[PDB]
This record gives structure tokens, C-alpha cells and sequence, in this order.
């Protein structure tokens, strides 16, 4: 439909750019995809090492943008912003190991996986600027899959393994492993915040943008008694 | 080495900095991109897709949330009765948040261009009648009458004859872009109002239902653009994602 | 000087980027620059106002550039590429909506069901005829829509604390299909108001009695399992409710008629149902 | 000096960063490279070399570890009896870890391409008989019969006539690459099963042994590739190297 | 053998790259080859200096990759990541002296070898990024030799010098020497982790990849009562 | 502007690298782009199904680009380049396997042994005929394989704590050879399952009685000591065990017949045995 | 990397330094400049009034 | 300024690094090299003596 | 759902008042000799 199919129209020599609504300009903004505690005490990641299952659906702002599409193929600039829980920049050296699927996931801080003869590792200080690497599009698929309507494996899909539903192993790109590089326990509680800037983005199959609160990383589950409307409301349709 | 001088922006992590970073895999070639249907290269392709406008955004009840997608044209007293009213702002908190246009308008600060709202009559084939769908330019308040509303941009929709009209909300703005009106000083950026009026009446014979429904399908025209890509307010996370 | 290994190498779009490494993925994002018959079956599409081709793409066979599996795929071409009619759903005044997962509807039906069971790999598009006959005195609208990778979410225990996952009767309901418990969020937390960005057609009863959406094969993969992976979910939902006066036909069925289009099956082994 | 701006990746040590470093010896020329036989320029040259597949990975006994390299075809009751079974996944924990293909598959995440398993009959010249070596595509479970297994990709191997067959496991996958199936959700990436069935029987005359052995020699075809070079899990160090 | 010698085959226009299985992409990933303690107390390297015999067979992940081949000729990017045992980045200046064979190995921290008039030395701080240098292929041989089936010297090869078996002096590239640069003892316990990224790699004679636990750096010795299988096992060959 | 001094300068492969220094080694890794007779001796290779040329390379003489030693090397060419038969090993049902180190097998035999003893430098390839006659009613397979730089490991005391090194009778067992105490790890901690990446041939007794592997000279050096350095180890191992019924010949010998190929000896001095 | 040497003016913020800074919006195009009357391009236009 | 990224070898003093350093005397020309007998350009000239 | 496996037409009769089911000649034999309830049911055309 047109506008001089609708009203009387004047000539508007419109030079309004569409370059900021491209997939690059929409997705090449680094957003939080994971935050890793490396605390001194506690049970979170207490031994100075941490193994993060790489999953960008843990932070809802990035997750809602990517789940606009079903399939997204992209390289990603991963930036790791490490500090303390107070935000302090302490003189601590970290190893950021990309542990791909099948590679030995580090069992401890003194693990032999940290020798990283083939795994990509970033040795950075916290006093250094936030460690920044380009990861490629690493899927065995031709796109990543925020929605996998199905099951990875075959067999009787019974309810003690319904958690495999939605689990795309073409999305499981491995474990991001972070330790403090030392045989002794680190002196500082650390927070590694992971910021992913997608680049060379191709995206397929636009989806409805998630209008419920995200609850879990692997599934599109929504609170059933707390189904909010997509937007705000009003008293009557004849008023505002 | 080569004499260099670090500038103030050194060691900052700008999250929108399009920079070159070190590749973690030195000779990795990706899985070759097969052809997948439905490639979007620009988000305005989604803005131009008519998604259901929740003009009936009254029933917050969870059993009645599907009643938000459609609104009741019924048999009237034959005046210019007010059927439905919504602001024509796609990025505003209200009826447009149900649209893909409106949710993508959450991710951008400024929008420009004409909007389409397709009104789909979903009554019987035997149901007939005329609607005055009036887009009011931003200066006009809520029109008290139909005879106040047809002074604005309006379409006469015979819905028994044409089951789908499209109200093209024309881009009529002082500014070249609108920065998403709110109930405050940003009402400067209001697109105006869209009000639905019974132009004749919902005329029904015996045996066909006396109440019908209009599904409003709002989209954007091809002249529509967005700029100043921002975080969205149309969906806030409250519960932490476990 | 550089590996051609960014994510947009195979695309048709030119990118002016900055790179300092031998990997193209290390570079910047940069900037750019009516009787339908198949098989032995025939439907009628006189009252649909067009046939929706999903994403403007006809269901072709797998491109040889696009395939990976080296085994020769079978293309039965008539015996599986044909209209398959499922059991009817009765549109009611209180009908919330139904969905059908693909090709899970047809893994137990016809030679398509046997070719889906006997082969590990499956690739087809779909001609989906959703038909709903109602009189000129009935009213109501159906959003007949194709949501690709329709991952069902649960109510999460209602409150949101329970990490429930939908059962196999809900994720893959077969040819019968499953109702929408919450059609507003499509049992997936995503609004049905935005469902028309997916390949969709309206059955507005005053306008058209049938919807014909022709869906291509949509996957990240050239082939997939027909048993595990459901490539899309067909959603037939009453946006506008069914209404009629008492005396008109209360039984308003929605019949789902499905043509697998250009079906391709690779990886022949024993018949496996799931 | 020249105005420069340090980016976020500054001062990181990426271990896979292919960078220029300062040379410790300013005009050192190396010893000239003589010609040495056996130059590998690509690890796929080793993947295409048939190494012994430990299909008989039952005897963990140290006196019986050489029994892992071969498996007993014996005289049967003449049915389709099951001789041997192994998953066709080269990077999986199991029979393929004995191969050079499988150990190089430990160093890569994703593999694509057809696999060869050469089965070498090592019985007598007088020993004769037929084997059904069936590669099952990934959807099929362990076939209960030989008549379930020949529905898959299979070869009939007359081993008294042809002492070495090669079961080409064809690359039959949904994905363009397989990321090394494990007993979990990564069984999505299973290649499927290879099962050995007595097609006729191990037929032996008097004076020749009633039990023979098959040495499976698994490799990769020329279409085989690997990507996403990773640390290996197929050999973990436990004792510290003194 | 072929695949349409085997089954019915479709045309697969296969653009699968082999560039990541080259010797560069397999070996130009920096892995730990040595870790040097410079502690405050103890007997390890207590006088603030340490002399590391350059031997990349001390860390098993790098060692198993190189012992895939018999002969490897490569330049190597050596990165030295220094920190404390807690991983702290302390303000300490180190001297990393490459001491080649025949050059004076430093007897102390105040040694005159550290004057480094001809030896390559790296003066780096721990607050600096990890000191990174390219070493050349420095062997008198045309390749390094992870396996030397023989003896360096002549004579009666008796059992009080069986340790010379396997010892290739074409692999002994000297001593990596690290000290804290000072006449006084350093204030911090230090750990210098050595990361070697091979480059311009040529490799000859593929070998069986080591399926036993490495025990000693100089020899391929294996635990005789603990001979593990090359892979995992199962109950029966007819089952999985 | 740059010394051509990387490790890949003499190679035939082009490298696009980045460098900022005058040393090419400082650069990035970058990316790229039947009767056999010798001497006075004759063997028979009718039943071997081919002759394995080690790494596809014939044992040539030393290239003048490739040599370093300025003394003129002697090439006796017939008196040392000839088939040398070692003492037989009896393949048994419990035979674990044997190895032979090269040219340690032949440093005490013939004019080759004298040329190895009298010269510091040695270079030869090898034609290795491993023969094992068995009847059509015997069975078993030998992996006859050439493992270059076959460094023997010990049991390390069994537990792994003792840093044992193998004795001179084990590292260099002479023409008799040494058995494999642990053939699964080849007495070196490396699996025999992967031994076929080395130049190998199967003596499958139903198929072939002899293995003829032709080995080139493999070293980092153009010449080496024949007494200290063993360039390779020939491994003859029963992967499939020897089996026969009682009445068939129990004595199944494996005879090792060795031709040094293009032997080259430099650095003449007194005869030194070790 | 490329051998560089930081000069004394490194990390200073000169307020009159005409430098290149990182753009916060990667593909933002501004609202097109309409013609407005009274464009001053040089302050001496005001001095002459 | 120009977007740069410091690599691991930053701020190290490699004693054999053949680098460019800042000249302490901006326009100093040396005393011109007279011809002196016995110029060695390579240490192998001494090895052959 | 058993019958649409055969040759079938979907007939919207409110929209199209006359459909034509073309029974296609699908036979083993080139001619059919008029099936009866006996051995000549070999010549059955099938069912509508
Ligand atoms: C060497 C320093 C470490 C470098 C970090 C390496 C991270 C690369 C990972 C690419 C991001 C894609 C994630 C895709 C899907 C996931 O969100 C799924 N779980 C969603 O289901
Ligand atoms: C000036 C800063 C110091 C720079 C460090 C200089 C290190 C270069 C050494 C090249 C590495 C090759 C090691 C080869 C064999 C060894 O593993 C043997 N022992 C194995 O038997």
C-alpha cells in the first residue's frame, strides 16, 4: 500500500539512511553475555578457577536481541572485563581459556588443561585493558540456533530427560575457562564480565520478540501464572 | 620504535567500537553458509511486516490476553460512535508494543516514515457497515465527535465490502525523525491519534452475529527508517535467568 | 595474506572492513557496499486470496553446493510429495488454538512416514493447506502461521521457579497436534501479535475458508532428522473468536492438509520411529 | 608522536595470536634444511593412513592389550550372528582412540568427511566365509539382527576370497561437521554404528584353525577434514613429568 | 578406496578447508613448555635466579603434540608469563637470559653472565605484558629431534651412563636463565611460566601419538605395571 | 631489508607472513599459498602384494646440496649394498614381537660392518625383506614396520618412579634383535595401533609370506654414526597371533633379510665397534 | 607487533587536541541538515555587525 | 588516535633487539671516518688467521 | 486418514459446486475384464 493511494502527497526527497537497522549495526554492540565470579570465599567458584558453559542466553538484553531471529551466523568479538566485586582494578593475572567441546575442561586451578598447547588462551592482567578477542562462527551448523525445536539424540524422549528438548549441540561451543594463573589461591575476589560484540552477522527467520520474562537459559519457558501482556494497558479502548 | 602518542580514548572498552581483535583460532574456516530461507539483512524488513496491533489493550487478565488482539465492532445507534482509539506512536508504551514494528522501535531512539495500520474485519460475510478510521495529526486532541475526527487524515472503510483496509498513517512531523513520545515533554514527538468511528453502523441481518471484531495489523511503510540504536524498554527482565 | 573465513564469506554482500590479522573473522564489522495438485492428490484454493510462499522461497531440492551428506538421497517424488490430510480440529467459540510440528505430523503417515523412519536424514519443504469451511453467517479469524523452530516453553510451574520442559506429547504431538494452553505467548513466551513476521495466512471466514502456506525447508542444516528435529510449527489460532447464532452449524472443523514438497531422504537404515 | 589509541585487546597474551615478536639473535641463519623423508605438511595426511582400530577394546589386562588390536571370527551356527560392534565416531572414547585418525580427532573439535575402516582377515588361506559389515546411519539403534543391519550401509565381505575389505563409512550427517559425539547431548553428532555380522559362517576345513582374527584398520578418506583445533582429551597426563 | 566404489553417491560440492590441519595451525598455539619458580624461601631456586634447561618435553600437552612427529624444524615464539604463586602482578624487574650451550651459565643472581654482552637477554617487568620473543630454529641439525635412537658419544655404553641414550645434543639449545635484576634478594616469590608458539613449522616422520603417561623429560619411558590402553574400554565387543 | 632465515626458507612452500624485523624467523606463522637383486644377492617378492617404499622415497645417495662433510665419501656399491640375512626369529603362538635397530643389525656383518666401523659417518637407506613362510593352514598377521628413531623406553621400574634407561643390549641389540616386552606400547609408550603411520607392511600369512619395506635414509643429518645413532627400528610384531592345528609345522621362522641401499661412508679412521 | 615508542605527550588529555575518537554509534546517520537561515561559518561575520 | 593493540612483547628490553632509539643529539654529525688500516668487517677474517 | 493415502481430491462444495474425481487408469493389466465378486476382483479398479 502507498501514501498517495491514501492522502494527497507532496514530494519528499527522503535521504533517510537504513544503515543503522542492518544486522551489523544492530548486533555489533558488545553486550553482557556472562558474568563470572571468582570469589575468595563461598561455593560459587572458590578454587580460583571457573568453567563457564558458553551460552549468551543468560543475560536477557543480549538474549532478546538474538532471539528476534531463529538462526544467526556471526563472528563475535568477545571482550572480557575483569575486576573485583567492588570494581577495583587489582594486579592479578588471569588465563582465559577457550575450552572447545571435547577438549579437557579444567578440573582445578592447577589443572594440566591450562598448559593450553592447543586450546586458545588469553593471559591478561586486570590492570591491562579488558581482554578482547574475535571468535569465529564455530558451529558445525551453518548458523547458530537460539531455537531448536527438537532433540539432539534419538530414542524414547521420556520426562527424566526432557531437558534435552531445545538443546542444540550446534550451539554448544564449549566452555569458557577462567583461572587466576597461580599455584596459590589468588589474593582478590574477581568478577570476569564477558561482553560479546557480534560481527559479520547473518540472521535468518525473524521471530516474535520475547514478551515474557526469561527464566532459564536453555528454554523459552515463561511464568505461567505471571503471563504479562506484550505491552502496557489502559482502562478503555475509547480513551487513551 | 616508531614514535607514537597515546590519545585519551586509550584502553577504554567502548562496547560499540567496531575494532579489530585478535583471532582465537589462527586458520579456522567456518562451516560453509548453506542457503537458509528468511534471511533478514535489515531490521526494517520486519518493520514493514504487519503484526497484530493490540488496540484492545484493556484485558490484562491471562485468560483474556487473546482478547487484546481484536476489538468489538457492534451494532450501534447510528451516530458517529467511537469504536476504538490509539496513539499512532510505534515506540510508545501502549497498543504498538504488541507489534514487531513497536518492539523494534524499542531498540531505536528515533523513527521516521509513514506507518500502516491494516484493519481486518472479522465479522460475517453478511455483516456490513462503514468505519471512519481517522488519523489525527499531533496537534489535535481526542476528537469528541466523528465530525471532529474526519477533519484529520481519515479513511472510510466499508468493511462488509472490503474486509481489510489499511490506514496509512502519513509521516506528518515537524522534525525529520521522532524520538518516541512519552507522557511528558516527549509528547512533542507524538504521531497523533488514531480513532475508529462508526461511519454508518454495524449492519447485520438475522442469523449473523451482532458483534464482530477488528484485528488491527500495524506495520511501517517502505519510507520508514530508524536511527540511534538503543537498549529497549518495552521488555524489562525482572526474574534472573537461572 | 588473509584466510577468507569470516561468517559472511559465502554471502552475496560486499563488506568494507578493517583487518590486521590473517583471519577474515578477526576483521571489523565494517559497513556494506484453482486446483493445486501434487502426487495423487488435489486441493482447492479458490477462496484463499493468494498462496503464501514462505519467505518467498519455493521448496527446492537440496543444492549440491549446500549438501554435506555424500550418500545419494532418495526422492520418491509422488508417493511422499502429495497432500496428506490430518484429523480435523473443531474450531469452537472457546478454541484457544492448536499447533502442529513438522514433519512430526507426517512421520507416521504414508510412504513419507516410512521414508522419515527408514532414513536418518530428511529434507522437505511443505505445502500446507489449512482449510476451515464456515457459512456466510459464521465469523471469526484464524492466524494460520508457520513458526520455524517452534520450541515449546512450559508454564515453568506457573510461578516460574520450576524448570519444566514440555513432554514428548507436547513438543512432538504427531498428526493430532496439541492445543495452545496459552496462545497469547504461543506456549513459548513470544507474542502471537508478532507471529505474522513468520509465514502466515489469515482464514478470515467472511473472506476465505482456506489458507495455503507453502513452506520451504528451513534449517541451519541441509538435511536433518525427521524424528528428533521439527523444522517448524504450524500454528492455527483463533485471533478473532468463532461466533454464530444458534441454528447455524456449531461444528466448524479445521482440516489440516499437508504436502511435503521436494522430499529428500538420506542415510538409509532400519525403520526408527523416534 | 603519531596519535594512537590502545584498544581493549592491548597487553593480552592470546596463545593463538599469530604475531611478530622480537628476534633474540639479530642475524642468525639456521642450519640449512636438508631433505628428510616423511615430511608432513598437513595432519590430514595422517588421518588418511589406516591405523589399527581397537574394535576388541575389552581386554584391559596388560598381558592382553595386544588382543585389543584384533577380534575373533569363529565358526558359528550359520545365522546372522553378531561378530563385533563399534561406533563409527573417530573422536569418541572407544575403539577409535587407538587410531591416528582418532588421536588427531582428539586435537580438533569438529570433523567432516568419509571414514574408511579396513577389515583384514588374518585366518588361514583355507579359511573362508562371508561377513556383513554394516554401517548404520545415526538414527538406527544397535541392530538386533543381521536382517536389521543390512538396511543400513553395508558391505558383504568374502574374507576367504578377499583378505582385506574396506568399509567406507560415508559422511552421512545433518550438519556439515560433527563435533565429536559423547554419551550425552553430543550423541547428536554420532556417526552411527558399525556392526560385523556373519554373512555365511566362518567355514574351515580340517587342519586349519577354527578361530581366526580380524584386524580393523580405520582411517579417513580424502574428503575428510577437521576444524576448531583444541586440546586433546584422549590422553590426559596424571603423573608429573620428572 | 572411494565412496561410489562403496555406495550410491550424490554430488557434494565440498568446500571444507584443510588450513587448520596444517603444521602452522596445529603448532602455532602457544603452550606451556616450562614453569620456573623463583620463590622467597625453599630450596627450588632460592637465590633469586634460576637456570632452566630448555626442554619442551616437561609439559605433556605440548610434548605429545611434538612427539606426533620425530623431526620438527621450527622457529618458536617464546612468551614468558611471570607472576607470583598467587598470580599477583608485582612491580618486579626480571632478566630473561638465553644462555646458549657453551655460554657461561649464571652461578648466582649477581653473576657476571647477566652482563649479557653477547647472550640475548630480555629485561621485562612483571607489570609489563608477558615478555615475548621469536627464537630461530637453532639446531646444528636440520630439525629438532624428539626421538634420538642412539647415543651422543662413542665408547662402551654401560649402565651408569644409560641416561645418554635418547639425549640428542642437537636438541639441547642451552639454558633459559631468569633472575630478578638486583644485588639484593627480591621482595616477591615469582613464577615464570614459559609459553612456546612454534612458527614456520616443518615436521617429518609422523609417529604414534603417546598413549602412556609421560614420566621423564628425556626418555619415552612408561609405567610398566600401569600400561593403560590407548583408549577406553567396554564389557563386550558385541555391545557398546 | 630482511635476513632470509626462517625455518621454512629452504622449503618449497610459499608463506605470506607479517614481519617487522630484519629476521624472517621473527615473522608471523602466516598462512600458506619378482626377483629383487642387489649386490651378489637375490630375494623373491612374488607374494608380498607390493614393495613398500618408505615415505615414497627411494634411498638415494646424499645430495651435494644436502651434505656437509667435505671428505669424499666411499660408496662400495656392491660389497655393502646387498641383501644381508640375519638369524631367524621363531614366530610362536606366544610371540610378543621383536625389533631390530638400523644399521646396528649390520655394523658387525660384511663389508658394510667394516665400513660402518672404519668410518665415523654413515648414510644408507635400506631394502628390508622380512619373510615368514607358513602354510595355507597356518594363520596370523605380522605388522612389519619401520619406526624411525625407535627410542626404547623402559618399564620405569614398573611403577613409574625409577628413571631407568634401556641397556645397550636393548637399545642396540645387533643382528639378533630384541623382543618386545610390551608390544602394545612398543617398549616406548607409543601405541602399535598407530604404528602403520610409519612405513609398514603386513605379513598376513593367508595373503603374503614376505614383507619388503624399502626405507630411505631418515635423519636430521646427511650422515651419522652407524655405531651410536640408529636411524630406525624395524618392528616385526604378531598383531594377529600365530595359530595352526597340531600336526602342522610349529616352527614358523621370521627371517630378516636386509639390503643397505646406496650406502655412503665418510670420515675414515680406525675400525671402531662402538 | 609493530615496534612503537610512546612519546612524552602520551595519555594526556589536551582539550584542544583535534583527535580521532571512537564513535559510540557504529552506523548512525544524523538527521539531514535542512537549510536554516543565518549560518555563521566564521565569528568575524559577527564582529562586522 | 589510530587504533592500536599492544602485543605481549611490549615494554620488554631485549638486549639483541635491533630497534630505533631516540637520538640524543639532534643534528650531530660525527667526525668523518678516516681510512684506518686493518678494517675487519667480519669475525671470520680473524678465524682464518 | 487411511483414504487420503490413495488418489484423492479435496472438494470445497460451497465454493465449487461440481468437482470431478478423475479415477486414473491404474492397473497391472492394460485392460480390465470387468471385476466380479470372485476371481475377477483381480480386475477391480479399486474403491471410491
Ligand atoms: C581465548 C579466550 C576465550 C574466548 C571465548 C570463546 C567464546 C566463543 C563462543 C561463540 C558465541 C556463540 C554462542 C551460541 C549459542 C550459545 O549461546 C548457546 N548455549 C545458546 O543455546
Ligand atoms: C632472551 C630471552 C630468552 C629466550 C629463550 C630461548 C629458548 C629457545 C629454544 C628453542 C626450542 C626448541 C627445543 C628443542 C628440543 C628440547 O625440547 C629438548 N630438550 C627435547 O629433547
Amino acid at each position: 500500500t502507498s501514501d498517495e493511494s491514501m492522502i494527497e502527497t507532496r514530494c519528499v526527497l527522503n535521504s533517510h539512511s537504513t544503515a543503522e537497522t542492518t544486522l551489523d549495526s544492530f548486533f555489533s554492540r558488545a553486550g553482557l553475555v556472562g558474568e563470572i565470579d571468582l570469589p575468595l570465599e563461598g561455593t560459587t567458584n572458590p578454587n580460583g578457577y571457573a568453567n563457564w558453559d558458553i551460552d549468551i542466553t543468560g543475560c536477557a538484553q543480549m538474549r532478546r536481541k538474538v532471539e528476534l531471529f531463529t538462526y544467526m551466523r556471526f563472528d563475535a568479538e568477545f571482550t572480557f572485563v575483569a575486576c573485583t566485586p567492588t570494581g577495583q582494578v587489582v594486579p592479578q593475572l588471569l588465563q582465559y581459556m577457550f575450552v572447545p567441546p571435547g577438549a579437557p575442561i579444567p578440573e582445578s586451578r592447577e589443572s594440566l588443561a591450562w598448559q593450553t598447547a592447543t586450546n586458545p588462551s588469553v593471559f591478561v592482567k586486570l590492570t591491562d585493558p579488558p581482554a578482547q578477542v574475535s571468535v569465529p562462527f564455530m558451529s558445525p551448523a551453518s548458523a547458530y540456533q537460539w531455537f531448536y525445536d527438537g532433540y539432539p539424540t534419538f530414542g524414547e524422549h521420556k520426562q527424566e530427560k526432557d531437558l534435552e528438548y531445545g538443546a542444540c549441540p550446534n550451539n554448544m561451543m564449549g566452555t569458557f575457562s577462567v583461572r587466576t594463573v597461580g599455584s596459590s589461591k589468588s589474593k582478590y575476589a574477581l568478577v570476569v564480565r564477558i561482553y560479546m560484540r557480534m560481527k559479520h552477522v547473518r540472521a535468518w527467520i525473524p521471530r516474535p520478540m520475547r514478551n515474557q520474562n526469561y527464566l532459564f537459559k536453555a528454554n523459552p519457558n515463561y511464568a505461567g501464572d505471571s503471563i504479562k501482556p506484550t505491552g502496557t494497558s489502559r482502562n478503555a479502548i475509547t480513551t487513551l | 620504535g616508531f614514535p607514537t602518542e597515546l590519545k585519551p580514548g586509550t584502553n577504554q572498552f567502548l562496547t560499540t567500537d567496531d575494532g579489530v581483535s585478535a583471532p582465537i583460532l589462527p586458520n579456522f574456516h567456518p562451516t560453509p553458509c548453506i542457503h537458509i530461507p528468511g534471511e533478514v539483512r535489515n531490521l526494517l524488513e520486519l518493520c514493514q511486516v504487519e503484526t497484530i496491533l493490540e488496540v484492545n489493550n484493556v484485558p490484562t487478565n491471562a485468560t483474556s490476553l487473546m482478547e487484546r488482539l481484536r476489538f468489538p465492532v457492534s451494532a450501534q445507534a447510528g451516530k458517529g460512535e467511537l469504536c476504538a482509539v490509539f496513539r499512532a506512536d510505534p515506540g510508545r508504551d501502549g497498543p504498538w508494543q504488541s507489534t514487531m514494528l513497536g518492539q523494534l522501535c524499542g531498540y531505536y531512539t528515533q523513527w521516521s516514515g509513514s506507518l500502516e495500520v491494516t484493519f481486518m474485519f472479522t465479522g460475517s460475510f453478511m455483516a456490513t457497515g462503514k468505519m471512519l478510521i481517522a488519523y489525527t495529526p499531533p496537534g489535535g486532541p481526542l476528537p469528541k465527535d466523528r465530525a471532529t475526527a474526519m477533519l484529520g487524515t481519515h479513511v472510510i472503510w466499508d468493511f462488509g465490502l472490503q474486509s481489510s483496509v489499511t490506514l496509512v498513517i502519513p509521516w506528518i512531523s515537524n522534525t525529520h525523525y521522532r524520538a518516541h513520545a512519552r507522557d511528558g515533554v516527549f509528547d512533542y514527538y507524538t504521531t497523533g491519534l488514531v480513532s475508529i468511528w462508526y461511519q454508518t453502523n454495524y449492519v447485520v441481518p438475522i442469523g449473523a452475529p451482532n458483534t464482530a471484531y477488528i484485528i488491527a495489523l500495524a506495520a511501517a511503510q517502505k519510507n520508514f527508517t530508524m536511527k540511534l540504536c538503543k537498549d529497549t524498554s518495552h521488555m524489562l527482565q525482572t526474574a534472573s535467568i537461572q | 595474506h588473509e584466510n577468507s573465513n569470516s561468517a559472511t564469506e559465502g554471502s552475496t554482500i560486499n563488506y568494507t572492513t578493517i583487518n590486521y590479522y590473517k583471519d577474515s573473522y578477526a576483521a571489523t564489522a565494517g559497513k556494506q557496499s484453482a486446483q493445486l495438485t501434487i502426487g495423487n492428490s488435489t486441493i482447492t484454493t479458490q477462496e484463499a486470496a493468494n498462496i503464501i510462499v514462505g519467505y518467498g522461497e519455493w521448496p527446492s531440492y537440496c543444492s549440491d553446493d549446500d549438501a554435506t551428506a555424500v550418500d545419494k538421497p532418495t526422492r520418491p517424488d509422488v508417493s511422499v510429495n502429495r497432500f496428506y490430510t490430518l484429523d480435523t480440529k473443531l474450531w469452537e467459540k472457546s478454541s484457544k488454538g492448536w499447533y502442529w510440528k513438522f514433519p512430526d505430523v507426517l512421520t507416521e503417515t504414508g510412504v513419507f512416514g516410512q521414508n522419515a523412519q527408514f532414513h536418518y536424514l530428511y529434507r522437505s519443504g511443505f505445502c500446507i493447506h489449512v482449510q476451515c469451511n464456515a457459512s456466510k453467517f459464521h465469523q471469526g479469524a484464524l492466524l494460520v502461521a508457520i513458526l520455524p523452530e517452534y520450541v515449546i516453553g512450559t508454564v515453568a510451574g506457573g510461578t516460574g521457579t520450576e524448570d519444566s520442559h514440555p513432554p514428548y506429547i507436547q513438543t512432538q504431538p504427531g498428526a493430532d497436534g496439541f492445543e495452545l494452553q496459552h496462545p497469547y505467548v504461543l506456549d513459548a513466551g513470544i507474542p502471537i501479535s508478532q507471529l505474522t513476521v513468520c509465514p502466515h495466512q489469515w482464514i478470515n471466514l467472511r473472506t476465505n475458508n482456506c489458507a495455503t502456506i507453502i513452506v520451504p525447508y528451513m534449517n541451519t542444516l541441509p538435511f536433518d532428522s525427521a524424528l528428533n528435529h521439527c523444522n517448524f510449527g504450524l500454528l492455527v489460532v483463533p485471533i478473532s473468536p468463532l461466533d454464530f447464532d444458534q441454528g447455524a452449524t456449531p461444528v466448524i472443523p479445521i482440516t489440516i492438509t499437508l504436502a511435503p514438497m521436494c522430499s529428500e531422504f538420506a542415510g538409509l537404515r532400519q525403520a526408527v520411529t523416534q
